[PDB]
Parts: structure tokens; sequence; C-alpha cells
């Protein structure tokens, strides 16, 4: 960060060179920051997660995941859930 | 990234005007993003007692 | 090695595309006016390469910006077919991926996919002109990850 | 900021220098040193073409001086 | 000879789909039908339906909404006159005034949450009250936004080219304009004396002062001054709406009509009861047919 | 109060059309339109440098979609379908069911993306602050069926953007 | 020592085009507060080059409704034409000493029209003979006072010959004895040319195209770098009319260095005013010339034939 810059450009990240096992010397994404630093790096607040980190809890993920799409890593939409009409099961008897 | 003054005079000149003084770019004159909370009013009906709904 | 010479000869031919990608403007609905804010000089388009450029038999991606009307319909897919052809179509806003708040009239076609094959899908509404400037960045990875000469010397 | 545009104008400034050095540069080297003469008339021409017969090398810029004669 | 402009290219549905729709669901659909003009299309439906509810917003939701109604009148003139310099060809300050559009967005997101579609103006009110500090920053963008309009109207209102291109082009007269049904600044820029915001007050307008442009000559270059000139008329209704600007709340003190505040809903019956109804039925509007009308930036 | 905008009209004296003759021939008013050129040329730049510089942005920004749960670590959702029934554009789809502990939620939630019009409207409706709207403004996909989020999507989205939307809430809920 | 020498000329030639379009942007963005490209390569210098290799490697087509051999032949035309306009500049030494140099450059640089409108009737278009006819009317009447005011000029030459103006202007520059043919030569620089105070060929507002109307990757580049080439020379032309340079004819390399700083700052004007005017509509940009231009032009043109009698400073022809 750099006060002097104009509004806009007085903060600015530099992105890694690996994340996740994918390069990004030469292929940096724009969601490649975690959500604690997203949140200083847009203006939408002034306390760095250094200074001030956010409340942790269990289910916050522990590791950030960039743009998962293209990759065969994406996200397929699929019914949650069950069925509806139950089929009657035949009766395997030989009958008669 | 306040320029360098020839720059500045030759800007001014220019343009025709004075552009230091008001500037297109907001360097710290803004509010900080980072505010107190507020305690919002109440409206004029939040009263316990002669506020019927039928008036 | 014949391999790491069309491997070479394909990355000079992606970076030469993905660097320059010139949009044809389908400026339709408030979609167009947010992706202006993009040329605006506060994200500068321009910058990336990408300029925009009218006649699209000078332009090479298309930018759906706006609901798709059922009566013009025609006119995206004749835009489309005139197009020198590694080309690609971006999709902006939810009424352009699928519809979106018009998903139900009885004029508003369901998505722009309908008419014509589209690449990365911009949902907003309108989606920021920074969101746009990333479904820009992705479609330049996109580019990136083609392997045209790499297919015909394994063909 | 605006200097940054000067790399613009640099490698185009360096690109349009050339033809006027190459060009300066290839008549003095093809003359052995001194400029192309110019010839808009015939009797700038008629001087050349004697220069040619009197070098005996057919060299219109090769010029003898006052020990050709004696 | 003839100018036959086939419309119906983008004839989405609005129209019908709002009858299925809530009174509160049919908000958003007025952001989207002028791309640019959006507290200015929500004031003028939130009045609609204010009026057949016969019900007012408090003082302090009527400022804000004539301070982003000018604000918004800044956004559309700001494109009108750029993209109109695009199409003639000068497009040099058609990047400049983007700038500032780009500044106006963020006081749009920073209020409404959304930079273009703010879904903001509603009826009885505001959703919900401005972030603190913004007061200050739509002070600061005004200060030098006087200059950014000096930028924009030397480069053209002089210029020979200018000029050339658009004096004595598009004249049309005073009556023919009036039968038209041409209104906002094409009556004005033809010397009838007209705009709603001065004749039919609606909101706190009948208290803030400024002077309507009224043009002369009636062609192209005469409305185009009037857009300027509006553009800096704003700016003295944003002065007097940011020094005049009440406390108060932003929402009509009526559960029935505008959802209570979240920290009331999570404790009292009567409010998470008319959370819940106004959030899925809606409010009901007595049996009426209205017609209320704005002084759009159009 | 009217203005009349222009209603000038120029001096007849030989010093006032000398000085319009002047314009004329020697280009004047084109000189100050270049010189005010020359003048942006040597000022500063906006361009802010994506993705390095993300813009500028506002906690009540609406974005991706995500479910929040409680601290405890259950869902806060108790599929009272108000962000369904306000949805304006319909994009809320939700099935409920009795849970095997009691207390029930949804078996179905799906948000369709393409179809939402991002007015933010299932957020203000949720009596327990379950459905947000999260910062999140970049996860354009390139397939069209990516978009169109279920349950397990959105529940992820809550478990990875919930260090951010819960600041969020946290500096915006006393103003709603 | 020709072939080497030509080819010192073609390549740098291709190669000043080549980034003049990265000084298009970088200075066009810079003048409407944008930054330009700076992404391909540092500070962009190598975003042309980004665009040249994907305009030879996209889909090139031919019209449905064309005339295949007029199409094609076009961008033969224009490329051609403005290379070969180049060569009796008297950068020091002239490439080629035409005794008629200027006469010469007028000739091929009326022949450059051809291939704008050949190549818009060949494309079968309704844009494209709009345009194409647009473009015509505009460049003749634009060519009328673009052939007085070099006349005019050049009566204190005494000759057509290019290399003659290093002479002329060795002590004074021409501008201050011709200042007024100066402003009506730059106009008509910007006409012939089609910059954008009358950008009117290509119309984009109005006719979306007619530079190069259905034209692709191939003959796109080449009716680009056909009028981008006419940029640079045009202003070079109008440097070494009107503002001459010191030339010591032992050292060139000042000259060289002196000259292709003109054209540099003649060519950022031209980049300058693009952005920094509206677009004139036909009947107007042939109003100012047919109505106000030539009037002018010839009136300044009588005075420069009695001129040099009156003062009795009557040019050497040699
Ligand atoms: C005519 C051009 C003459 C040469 C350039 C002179 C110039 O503009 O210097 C900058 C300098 C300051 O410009 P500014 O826009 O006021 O700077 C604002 C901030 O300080 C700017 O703050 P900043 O932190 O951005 O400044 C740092 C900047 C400073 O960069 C420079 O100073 C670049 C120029 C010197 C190298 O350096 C960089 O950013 C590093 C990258 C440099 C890019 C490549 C520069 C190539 C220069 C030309 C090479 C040959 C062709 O110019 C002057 O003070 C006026 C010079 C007038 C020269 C007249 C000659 C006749
Ligand atoms: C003066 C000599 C004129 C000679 C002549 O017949 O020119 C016809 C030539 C082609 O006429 P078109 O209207 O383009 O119709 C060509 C096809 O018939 C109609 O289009 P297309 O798609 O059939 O064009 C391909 C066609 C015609 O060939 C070409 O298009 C190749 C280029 C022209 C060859 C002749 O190929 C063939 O017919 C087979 C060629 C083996 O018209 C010209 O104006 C060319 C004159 C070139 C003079 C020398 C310039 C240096
Ligand atoms: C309204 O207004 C408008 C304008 O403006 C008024 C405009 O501007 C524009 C233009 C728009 C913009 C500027 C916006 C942004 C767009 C762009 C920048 C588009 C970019 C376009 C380009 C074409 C890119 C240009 C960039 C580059 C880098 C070009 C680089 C050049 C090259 C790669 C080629 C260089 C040349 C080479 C290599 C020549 C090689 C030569 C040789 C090897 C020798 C050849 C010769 C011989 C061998 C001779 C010997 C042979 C013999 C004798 C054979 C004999 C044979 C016999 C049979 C006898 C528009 C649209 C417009 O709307
Ligand atoms: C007829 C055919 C003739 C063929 C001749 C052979 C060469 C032609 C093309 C030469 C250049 C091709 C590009 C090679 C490098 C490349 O890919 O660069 C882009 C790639 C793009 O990488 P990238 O894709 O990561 O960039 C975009 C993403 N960001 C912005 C986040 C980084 O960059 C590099 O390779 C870095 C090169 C740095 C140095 C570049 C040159 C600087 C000096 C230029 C001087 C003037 C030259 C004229
Ligand atoms: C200066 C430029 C230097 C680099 C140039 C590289 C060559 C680019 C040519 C255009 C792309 C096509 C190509 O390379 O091979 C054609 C080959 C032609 O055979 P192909 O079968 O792969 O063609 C594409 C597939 N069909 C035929 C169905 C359209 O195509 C490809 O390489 C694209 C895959
Ligand atoms: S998605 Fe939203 S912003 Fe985009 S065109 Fe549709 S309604 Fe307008
Ligand atoms: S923000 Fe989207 S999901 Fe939520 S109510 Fe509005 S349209 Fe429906
Ligand atoms: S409004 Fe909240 S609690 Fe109600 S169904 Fe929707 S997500 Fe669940």
């Amino acid at each position: 960060e750099d006060n002097k810059q104009f509004f806009g450009r007085h903060r600015w990240v530099i992105y890694t060179t690996e994340m996740n096992g994918r390069d990004t010397f030469w292929d940096v994404d724009g969601s490649m920051v975690p959500p604690e630093w997203h949140r200083w790096l847009h203006c939408m607040t002034d306390d760095p997660p250094t200074t001030k980190p956010p409340t942790a809890r269990k289910y916050i993920w522990t590791n950030h995941k960039f743009n998962v799409s293209g990759t065969p890593q994406q996200y397929v939409p699929y019914s949650t859930t069950r069925k509806k009409i139950q089929e009657w099961v035949p009766p395997s008897t030989p009958y008669k | 990234a306040s320029a360098t003054r020839v720059i500045q005079l030759l800007r001014n000149w220019a343009s025709g005007r004075d552009l230091q003084a008001k500037l297109q770019l907001r360097y710290q004159e803004i509010s900080k993003r980072t505010q107190p909370p507020p305690k919002l009013p109440v409206g004029p009906s939040h009263k316990l007692s002669n506020n019927y709904y039928c008036t | 090695r014949g391999e790491y010479v069309v491997a070479k000869l394909d990355d000079l031919v992606n970076w030469a595309r993905r660097s320059s990608l010139w949009p044809m403007t389908f400026g339709l609905a408030c979609c167009a006016v947010e992706m202006m804010h993009m040329a605006a000089p506060r994200y500068d388009m321009d910058r990336f390469g990408v300029v925009f450029r009218a006649s699209p038999r000078q332009s090479d991606v298309m930018i759906v910006a706006g609901t798709l009307t059922n009566k013009m319909a025609p006119a995206l897919r004749k835009v489309y077919d005139q197009m020198p052809e590694p080309r690609y179509v971006v999709s902006m806003g939810s009424c352009a991926n699928g519809g979106g708040y018009y998903h139900y009239s009885y004029s508003v076609v369901r998505g722009c996919d309908r008419i014509v094959p589209v690449d990365i899908y911009v949902p907003g509404c309108p989606p920021t002109a920074e969101a746009l400037l990333y479904g820009i960045l992705q479609l330049q990875r996109k580019i990136k990850r083609e392997k045209r000469l790499r297919i015909w010397y394994r063909r | 900021m605006w200097f940054e545009i000067l790399p613009g104008i640099a490698v185009m400034a360096a690109c349009l220098f050339i033809p006027g050095m190459a060009t300066a540069h290839i008549h003095k080297f093809t003359n052995g040193g001194k400029e192309k003469r110019v010839a808009h008339f015939s009797y700038q021409w008629n001087l050349m073409e004697r220069d040619r017969c009197i070098s005996g090398v057919n060299r219109y810029h090769v010029t003898k001086g006052l020990e050709n004669i004696d | 000879r003839k100018c036959d402009p086939h419309i119906g290219l983008l004839h989405r549905g609005t129209e019908k789909l709002i009858e299925y729709k809530t009174y509160l669901q049919a908000l958003p659909y007025f952001d989207r039908l002028d791309y640019v003009s959006m507290m200015c299309n929500e004031q003028a439906y939130s009045l609609a339906v204010e009026k057949l509810l016969n019900i007012q917003p408090p003082p302090r939701a009527q400022w804000i909404r004539v301070l982003f109604g000018e604000i918004t009148r800044l956004l559309n003139h700001i494109m009108a006159v750029t993209t109109h310099a695009l199409d003639i060809g000068a497009m040099t300050p058609f990047f400049w005034m983007f700038e500032e559009r780009e500044k106006m967005f963020e006081f749009y997101e920073r209020v409404s949450g959304a930079r273009m579609h703010a879904a903001y103006i509603r009826p009885g009110g505001v959703h919900q009250d401005l972030p603190l500090g913004l007061l200050d920053d739509i002070y600061e963008f005004s200060k030098n936004f006087s200059f950014r309009i000096d930028e924009l109207e030397e480069m053209l209102t002089n210029n020979r080219i200018w000029r050339n291109r658009t004096v004595d082009i598009g004249v049309v007269t005073a009556e023919d304009a009036l039968n038209y049904g041409f209104s906002g600044v094409m009556l004005r820029g033809s010397g009838i004396q007209w705009d709603l915001r001065k004749t039919q007050p609606y909101d706190v307008y009948d208290q803030v002062e400024f002077d309507v442009p009224i043009g002369s000559r009636g062609d192209c270059y005469d409305r185009y001054l009037c857009r300027v000139e509006e553009m800096r008329q704003s700016l003295r209704i944003i002065s007097q709406c940011l020094n005049k600007m009440p406390p108060g709340e932003i929402k009509v003190d009526d559960a029935k009509v505008s959802p209570p505040k979240r920290a009331e809903m999570k404790t009292s019956m009567e409010s998470l009861i008319h959370h819940f109804k106004l959030y899925t039925e809606g409010y009901q509007v007595p049996p009426g047919a209205t017609y209320t009308a704005i002084e759009a930036p159009k | 109060t009217y203005k009349f905008v222009n209603m000038r009209e120029p001096s007849m004296d030989m010093k006032s059309v000398t000085d319009r003759a002047a314009q004329t021939l020697l280009w004047t008013e084109l000189v100050r339109g270049l010189g005010m050129t020359l003048s942006y040329l040597f000022r500063e730049p906006a361009t802010i440098n994506y993705p390095f510089e993300k813009g500028p942005l506002s906690p009540r920004f609406r974005g991706e979609h995500a479910l929040r749960r409680y601290p405890s670590g259950e869902e806060r959702c108790i599929a009272c379908k108000l962000c369904e029934a306000v949805c304006p554009a319909q994009a809320i789809t939700i099935e409920a069911e009795p849970r095997a502990d009691g207390s029930r939620r949804t078996t179905r939630y799906d948000i369709d993306m393409t179809k939402c019009i991002y007015c933010g409207f299932c957020q203000e409706a949720c009596p327990v602050d379950a459905i947000v709207e999260g910062p999140n403004f970049e996860f354009s996909t390139e397939t069209h069926e990516e978009l169109l989020y279920n349950k397990e999507k959105l529940l992820n989205n809550g478990d990875k953007w919930e260090a951010e939307i819960a600041a969020n809430i946290q500096a915006d809920y006393l103003y709603r | 020592m020709f072939m080497i020498n030509i080819l010192s000329l073609i390549i740098p030639i291709l190669l000043a085009v080549a980034f003049l379009t990265l000084v298009e942007r970088k200075v066009l963005g810079y003048m409407q507060l944008r930054k330009g490209p700076n992404v391909v390569g540092p500070y962009g210098l190598l975003q042309p080059i980004a665009d040249a290799l994907k305009l030879v490697t996209k889909e090139p087509l031919r019209p449905g409704t064309s005339s295949i051999s007029m199409f094609i032949i076009a961008p033969i035309l224009g490329l051609s034409l403005a290379l070969t306009m180049w060569v009796p500049l008297p950068m020091p030494y002239p490439l080629i000493n035409m005794n008629l140099g200027v006469l010469f450059m007028l000739a091929m640089s009326s022949l450059a029209v051809y291939s704008i409108l050949w190549s818009g009737w060949a494309s079968n278009s309704k844009y494209a003979l709009i345009g194409a006819l647009r473009a015509v009317a505009q460049t003749i009447s634009y060519e009328v006072t673009l052939a007085i005011i070099l006349l005019s000029v050049l009566l204190m030459n005494g000759s057509y010959t290019l290399s003659t103006l290093i002479t002329t202007q060795e002590h004074i520059w021409m501008i201050f004895t011709s200042w007024p043919l100066a402003m009506m030569w730059f106009i008509s620089t910007l006409a012939e040319t089609n910059r954008a105070p009358f950008d009117l060929t290509e119309g984009e507002s109005e006719l979306v195209s007619g530079f190069n109307v259905e034209y692709a990757a191939g003959p796109f580049a080449m009716f680009f770098m056909a009028e981008y080439a006419n940029i640079i020379m045009m202003n070079a032309f109008t440097a070494i009319l009107f503002l001459g340079a010191s030339h010591d004819p032992h050292t060139p390399e000042l000259y060289t260095i002196n000259f292709v700083l003109k054209t540099l700052a003649l060519t950022i004007t031209f980049l300058w005013i693009r952005a920094s005017y509206p677009r004139f509509r036909y009947d107007q940009l042939m109003h100012l010339l047919w109505k106000s231009f030539l009037p002018l032009t010839l009136a300044l043109c009588m005075w420069h034939i009695s001129l040099p009698i009156m003062t009795a400073s009557i040019p050497p022809q040699s």
C-alpha cells in the first residue's frame, strides 16, 4: 500500500508464483485473493488482516480455491433431492 | 501515481485554469472506509401510548 | 524435435490471439453501459490490447451485452456468422446468459446460447465493469490453452 | 504517465533514422567517400561521363588530379 | 426523405411481466427500463404507489430522493452529451466525464449495493439510510464537477466544427413539439417554458431553487446547451440538498407498507408478522388508477 | 426561474468584428481545443492496474450468493421460503423435508445465477440472515451449467466467503 | 549496393508505421486520460507485433458478391503506392534524385485513392459504395488546393527538385515566408490521408467502414499500413517543405536526426488533432475547401507569382 497514490491505486497485491499446484508466474488471476485480504484490498475497509484478523470458525476453509472453471474441478449442477415415486418391485417368485 | 512544477505550469497554462486546486483524482480527502457504527433514529410513530393505528 | 517446434509455434499464434481481442459491440441493454465503463479510463480495456472495433469483418469476439429479443435474434446470428472465425462469444449479464429477469417473457429467448455458441459466461445484472474485465481475462487464459497445432501434428 | 509515451517514439525515431543514415552512408561507400554526384542537367552528366572515361578504371568517382598530366 | 425507425428489437415484456409480480417485486423493472435514469425511474413508480396508498415518505427520505434524483440527472446528461459527441465524432470528452460517472457509480454502490441498478428508491421512502461519511464524498465530488463541466463545454461550445454539426439541424417549432408529445428538454430547448420540477413540484422540489435553461433556436445546438446547463443547475440542487438534509427515518413509519427494522423483526410479534406478510404477499393497495410523472433526465 | 441559454448578440464595433475575423482565419477556438487536449496529456491517468489493483467497493455490495451457518455450525436456513417468495425473477427453488434429528432444513435450495437479477431482496427477506450476497463478483464461468448453483455449491460459498461476509454484515447490520 | 539501400528503406518504413499504431493508442489514451497499451511487452512495446501477427493468421475471406480481381489488387495499389512515394524524399541525400520530385509525389498521391474505391466498388456493399463515393470527391476537391499550395510555396524554390528545399530554407524557415499557405497545407494533408477532422472516408460513426469494408486480416492490414505510412510522410513532406534544418555536407546524421524529430513532432500533431475535434459533415468539408480554402488559395498564389518580381528575388533555376 502507498497512501500518496490517488484512491484506487493506493493498495495493490503482487500475486504469488504458485498456488494449489498451478503455476501463476505468468498466469495471475483476479480470484487468487483470500477472503480476509479481499476485504482490505477492495477498499471495503481499512484494517489489514494482520492487524485485525477475521473471527475463526470451524467451517471456514483453510485453503482458498481460485476460479475452478475449465479445469477438471468444476461445479456440475445436479439434483440434491431424492426420488419421488417408488416403482413397485416385481416378485421374483416364479408364481403359479 | 502531484507532478513537477514545470509540468504544473505547462499543464495549467495549456488548460487555462488552476488545475492543482480541484483535481479529478481523490487522494486523501475521501472519507475513511472504516466508519464508526451509526445510531439510526426512530419514526414519529415509535410511541408507547396514544399511537393507535386507527388514527 | 517436431513436437517442440509445433509447441513454440502454437504458443506464438495463441499469444498473438489472446493479446489482441477486438470486441464487436452488440450493445443491447443496461449491460452495455457497464461495458463502456470498462472502456472508460477507470479500467481502460484498451490497455490490455483489447480495443473496440466495429465492422465484424474486422473483429474477433462478440460481447453480448443485454437482453436478446426474439425480433432481433436473426441479427445476432447474422453478425455472428460474418466474423473471420478465430472467434469467441462473451455473454454479459443474466439476461444474455439465460434470460435473467425476462426469462419468462413471450418475446425474450431464454439465453443467447440458443442462437450462438457461447464461451465464458459473465454473471451479473449488470456485471460490474471490473467483473467483465475478469471475464475477458478468462478468455485470454482459454486462448492460451489452445493446442491447435499440437492436435494437427497428432492427427 | 506521459514519459511512458516516449518508448513509443524512440523505437520509431530510430527506425525513421535508418533510411537517412543508410542512404547517406551507402552513397559515400559506393562512391569512394565523396557524395554521389547529382546530374539534374545534361552538362552535369557530361562531366560525369568524361570522368568515367578519364579514370581508366571506368569509375566516375575515381578522380585524377594534376598527377595524371605532366 | 422519410425515417422509419423500426423499434421493438428489445421488446422485453416488461408491462406484461409487471402484472404477475407484486408491487415490491416490480420495483427492479423500472431500474432496467432506462439504463441511466435509475432513481428517477424508481421515484416515478414510488410516487405512483404512494399516491394510491395515500401515504407520504418521511422528510429525510424525500431529500435523499431529490439528492439522488439530481445525481441521476447528472448521469444521463453526462452520457447523453458524450455519446452525442461520440456519434458526432468527438471522442475525447467521452472519456473524461465517464471517469466522473464512475465516481457517481461508487455513490450508487455505497448506498444501495449495486453500481447501476440500485433498487433503492421504494414506495414509502428508501431502503436504508446513507452510509456514514457519504455526504462528505458527495461534497468532494461536487466541488470539482464545475471544472469538469467547463472541460467538456469549452472544447465544443465555441468549436466551429461542433456548431456547424449541430446548429440549425433538427429544428422543431413550438406548436409542432407540443402536438408531437415532446417533453422534457425538447419543450425547453424550443422556447416552451415547461418543467415538472417547477410547475408540478413532487417530493421536496418546491424547496430547492434552480433555473431551467429555456432554449431559443430549438436546433441541436440549443438543446445540447440546455443539457449542459441542466448539468450545472443540478449542482446547485445538489448543494442545497447536501446543506439541508434533515434528520429522521428513511421509510414511512408504518409496517403495513414499509418493512420493519431488522432489529424489531427479530424482537416483536407484530414486526415479524408484518415482515412475513409484506415480503410474501405485499401491501394491498386501494383499487384505483393513477398517472404520476416526473421530470426525468430525458 | 428560467435563464436564456443562447441569446448573446455580438457587438458590431470595429474591435469585435476583427476579433471574430481573427478567430475565423487564425483558428483560435480550435487551438483552445487543441491546447486543452495537451493539458490532459500531461495529467495523471486514472487507470487501475487490474487485477493487481481491484476497484473500491462497499460492504453493501451484492455479488455471489452464499448460505451462512450459525457459530455452532448448523445452517441458518430454516426453509421459510421467504427468499423464494420475494425473488423478483423466481430464480430460487426450495424443497424442504423433516430432517432426521428434528429441526428441518432444505433438501433442495437452488439459485439460478443466470436468472438472478442480484437485487438483494433475498437477503432482506431472510429472517435469520441465512442467504446473503457475498462480496465476490469474479465467478465467471465457461459453461452455462456451472452458473446454476444448488445447495452444495452455495453451502461451499458460505464456508469460503464466511471470513468476509461476517465482517460486512457486522458493519452494515445497524443501518438495516 | 542498391538492393541494400531499398531494403534499408522498406523495412524501417514498415517498422515506423508498425509502432505508430502503438504511439497512437498510447498517445490517444493519455490525451483521453487512459494509459494505452502497456500489457503486451514493457510499455506496450510489443502490442503492434501481437496485432500484426493476429492480422496474418485469422481467417481471411473474399465477400460472396466481391470481384476477386479488383478486391485483391486494391491492397496492392495502396501499399506499393505508399512505399514508392517515400522514394524521392531528400533525407540529407534522397534515395532517387528525381528532377521533378514534387510533381512525382503529387501524381502518385493522387493515385492512392484508386485503391479506396476499387476496394469499395468491388466489395459490392451499400456502405462500401457510399464510403467509396464519399472519399473520391473528398480527395480531388482537396487536391486542387494541394496542387496550388505546393506551387505557391515552391515559387521561391525555382524548381520542383526536393533536394533544393535544403538550400532554399538554409538560413530562414520557409514557414516564416508562407505561413498562410502552411495552414491550408496542413489541413489538406489531414484531408488527403483521411485523419479525423475529416475521417469520413472511414466514417465509423455513420458508415461503420469504408477504408476496409469487408476487408480482412491481410487486406485490412494493407489498407491500414498503406494509410499510416502516408501519415508519417505527409508530415515528413510538410517537415521537408516548410521546417528546414541545418545540413552539414560532411555529417548528414545531424540533418537526419533533425529531420526525424520534425516528422515525429508533426505526426504527434496529427494524432493530437485526431482527438480534439468533431467529424466534418460531407458538405461542410467540401464547402470549407471550395468556398473558403480555394479563394484564399488563388489569392495567395497571385501574391507569390508577383512577390519575387516586386522584390527582385527570382530564385535560381538550377
Ligand atoms: C475513423 O478513422 C479511423 C482511422 O484513422 C483516421 C484509423 O486509423 C483506424 C485504425 C484503428 C486504430 C488505430 C485502432 C487500433 C487498431 C490497430 C492498432 C490495428 C493494428 C493493425 C495492424 C495492421 C498492425 C500493424 C502493426 C505491425 C507491427 C506491422 C508490422 C509489419 C510487419 C510484420 C511486416 C513488415 C515488413 C516486412 C517484413 C518486409 C519484408 C521484406 C523482405 C524480406 C524483402 C522483400 C523484397 C524482395 C525480396 C525484393 C527482391 C525480389 C525480387 C526481385 C523478385 C523478382 C521476381 C521475379 C518473378 C522476377 C480506424 C479503424 C478508423 O476508423
Ligand atoms: S442482466 Fe440485468 S443489467 Fe443485464 S440486460 Fe438484463 S436486466 Fe439489464
Ligand atoms: S438477489 Fe437474485 S436470488 Fe436474491 S431475490 Fe433477487 S433475483 Fe432472487
Ligand atoms: S429466506 Fe433464508 S431462512 Fe427463509 S428459506 Fe430463504 S434462505 Fe432459508
